[PDB]
């Protein structure tokens, strides 16, 4: 199975599953720190932004890999602001300085 | 025991088991409340002198710290290791063994305060460089008189700097509450922080990518 | 708005650095909150709206 | 001298100082590199697919800490006799000796520890024994 | 009134109080009792005590658990949160976005 | 759970904005389009006149 772009859900523009509507798999946790050892900071860097939930990223992405130019943008997870509201939500103030 | 070492009997019959104290005159002699349970080992003279002997029992790991030190300790503690990784037959490096130590004892515990603080646990490493930047600039009367502390991981993980990391180690509801309480800030030094934020971990070349950034940011 | 930069408004990300943890009291709960309940109700069925 | 202050053990000084039936290695190691982040590289080392020295920002937990993780082949739920290996000494190593019944010396100290030196300062064993040790030879 | 400022004081306890020393003394089962409790719950003069307590009382048990309430003052205080705000009054409402069905 | 299946789709009118952004466009082109877009009817038919 695979999928070059595939289901970034509703809730955390999460993979849509596993093959399950050209769904995929879930990368692993030993590995991710094995990565670690490589230091591939791009290669977190693309994981995590490039292959994340990136809607803003995503499509800036598909618009450079067509247009050859060979950049990621990050910005910022959006996981973050779900676990930042669920913070907001318990009875936290959470916010980030400059 | 290390105060005061000639044999001695006594307090057989106390708030303490038999035999509680045994100790010498010495040099400060202290009370050392011995429960002398399953056997002793008082020798006739000369039993012991400065420093701490096995009496009895096996031997506990504050124990090594405190008395023994720590290279001696290291040089335990990788022993007790390797010898199982031999009678596995692994292939395993001993740099580790320092570094899994490394992590191990910190927070080193303090009776004097020497102007930095009067209080117990704070990071060795950090006393050092307080040390360093006190008693060689200005004071070297400010002396903080630190016992290093050996720390067990199944704690010492708690002892995380970023409030960002160490929040799900196992748990961190009282965790949150914490940070809360504390003010504290995850400050997005770490590489596990980084990760979840997912910035240049000081990681592979982001070491340079962080290292760069932090050369502007100590400029702003 | 010019509808140029209205759209290009919508994507930015800062520093953000220090991330810090404390605690709140309810005139900031009043402040980042855009309103406060008050029904328990959240949608129709007899016409699926909020 | 054998070798100076600061120098990596490249591959020759191996039997030099085999030679010189040295077998103490007085070094600066993890901790022992005052770094004031982490270890100073003087204490820190290569060992590993580079035969030079990790580069600088080298995450060595994480070339550790999976390193033991590894391990996941392990097993759970778990004065009278001395025997020489080779030729040696006694090598009592400050054992107190009193006047015996015997034509020996007593031990004294509890702190007694042997060890035998065939042809150089390398030993084949300890024997420690205790005070109730007698010695034979 | 002869009753401690936090002084447990039973529902009957309670009634016999108000029965006797008629609108004196104050007694009350809410939370906002400790609302109050804590809003009233003053750090520098505490802390001084606690300070002059652990530095004079000193025992196995004397030295701790005082230094820990001065401990907690001073991170209460360098932090500058309000307190009474760990005590919540306002209640967020679920972003449904969030909190979907 | 709060997400389930928690699924973001097209709507259709987003579909064309996804052409749209893989289309060449100005600043001005991209707020015409946009606005055409943003009144339009579910038969695909346009809602409000050129004018």
């Amino acid at each position: 199975h695979a999928r070059s772009t595939g289901s970034y859900s509703l809730v955390t523009q999460q993979p849509l599953g596993g093959k399950a509507q050209f769904g995929g798999q879930r990368f692993g946790e030993m590995e991710v720190w094995a990565l670690e050892a490589y230091g591939a900071a791009y290669t977190l860097q693309e994981m995590l932004t490039v292959k994340s939930d990136d809607v803003n990223g995503r499509t800036k992405m598909y618009k450079n890999i067509v247009d050859g130019n060979h950049q990621m943008e990050p910005g910022m997870p959006e996981s973050f602001n779900v676990l930042l509201k669920e913070i907001r939500s318990l009875g936290i103030n959470i916010e980030l300085e400059d | 025991a290390e105060i005061s070492g000639i044999v001695s009997f006594g307090k057989e019959t106390k708030g303490k088991r038999r035999l509680v104290i045994t100790p010498v005159d010495g040099s400060d002699p202290y009370e050392e409340m011995i429960p002398k349970w399953r056997q002793l080992n008082v020798f006739e003279g000369e039993r012991v002198e400065r420093g701490d002997v096995i009496s009895d029992g096996p031997e506990a790991p504050h124990d090594i710290l405190r008395l023994r030190g720590v290279h001696a300790v290291t040089r335990y503690i990788v022993n007790e290791v390797q010898d199982v990784y031999r009678l596995q037959g692994v292939k395993i490096n001993d740099k580790h063994i320092e570094v899994i130590v490394r992590q191990m004892l910190r927070k080193a515990t303090i009776v004097n305060a020497g102007s930095s603080d009067f209080l117990e646990g704070e990071q060795v490493e950090y006393s050092r460089v307080k040390i360093a930047n006190r008693e060689l600039e200005a004071n070297g009367k400010v002396g903080a008189t630190y016992s290093r502390d050996l720390l067990g991981i199944t704690k010492a993980s708690l002892a995380t700097e970023s409030f960002i990391s160490a929040a799900s180690f196992q748990e961190t509801t009282r965790v949150l509450t914490e940070a809360a309480v504390a003010g504290k800030r995850d400050e997005l030094r770490g590489l596990k922080e980084n990760v979840i934020v997912g910035r240049l971990i000081p990681a592979g070349t982001g070491y340079a990518y962080h290292q760069d950034r932090m050369r502007r940011r100590a400029a702003g | 708005k010019d509808l140029l930069k209205f759209l290009k408004a919508q994507t930015k990300t800062e520093e953000f650095d220090a991330i810090k943890i404390a605690l709140a009291s309810p005139d900031m709960i009043r402040s980042w909150s855009f309103g406060e309940v008050k029904k328990p109700e959240t949608i129709n069925y007899r016409t699926f709206k909020p | 001298i054998l070798v100076p202050r600061n120098t990596l053990l490249h591959e020759q000084w191996c039997d030099l100082l085999e030679e010189n039936s040295v077998d103490a290695v007085k070094v600066r190691s993890v901790v022992s590199c005052d770094t004031d982040f982490g270890v100073c590289a003087h204490c820190y080392g290569r060992d590993l697919a580079r035969g030079h020295i990790i580069n600088k920002g080298e995450a060595i937990g994480v070339i550790a800490a999976q390193s033991i993780g590894e391990p996941g082949t392990q097993l759970t739920m778990r004065e009278s006799s001395i025997q020489v290996k080779n030729k040696g000494s006694i090598k009592l190593s400050n054992v107190k000796s009193v006047v015996n019944s015997s034509g020996k010396l007593v031990i004294t100290s509890r702190n007694t520890e042997l060890k035998l030196i065939d042809e150089f300062g390398r030993t084949k064993e300890s024997y420690k024994v205790p005070y109730g040790a007698v010695l034979a030879k | 009134t002869n009753l401690e400022r936090q002084q447990i004081l039973t529902e009957e306890q309670y009634l016999d109080a108000l029965e006797e020393f008629g609108d004196e003394f104050d007694a009350k089962m809410g939370a906002e009792a400790i609302q109050a409790l804590l809003k009233s719950m003053d750090l520098e003069q505490e802390c001084e005590q606690l300070r002059e307590e652990l530095n004079e009382t000193n025992s196995e048990t004397k030295r701790k658990k005082l230094t820990k309430r001065i401990k907690l003052l001073e991170a209460f205080v360098q932090s500058g949160n309000k307190p009474e705000w760990m005590i919540l009054t306002v209640l967020p409402v679920l972003p449904p976005d969030l909190r979907p069905l | 759970l709060p997400v389930y299946q928690g699924e973001t789709t097209q709507t259709l009118q987003d579909y064309l904005m996804w052409q749209v952004e893989l289309t060449p466009f100005t600043d001005t082109d991209r707020a015409i389009a946009t606005s055409i877009v943003d009144a339009v009817d579910d038969t695909g038919y346009l809602t409000i006149q050129i004018e």
